[PDB]
């Protein structure tokens, strides 16, 4: 059971998808979408 | 078992996720060196 829940949605060039995960460094993770080193949840990615 | 004994060397060369576990090894090892010293001191204090 979950206390507060958010879905965040956005579009990524595939080779950067490896920056969404915690603490990593690079353009998407530094200037577009950073998630904290202390968060609970999941990252879903698929082609479009 | 860490990459280095110099803490800012680790933090400069490795990312937050990897750097943390390298420091952990250093925390676990150093904290063992203190418990050893304090146990040796508590035994040496008893014969004094």
């Amino acid at each position: 059971c979950f206390t507060n829940v958010y879905a965040d949605s956005f579009v990524i060039r595939g080779n950067e998808v490896s920056q969404i995960a915690p603490g990593q460094t690079g353009n998407i993770a530094d200037y577009n979408y950073k998630l904290p080193d202390d968060f609970t949840g999941c990252v879903i990615a698929w082609n479009s | 078992g860490a990459i280095s004994s110099v803490l800012n060397d680790i933090l400069s060369r490795l990312d937050k996720v990897e750097a943390e576990v390298q420091i952990d090894r250093l925390i676990t090892g150093r904290l063992q060196s203190l418990q050893t010293y304090v146990t040796q001191q508590l035994i040496r204090a008893a014969e004094i």
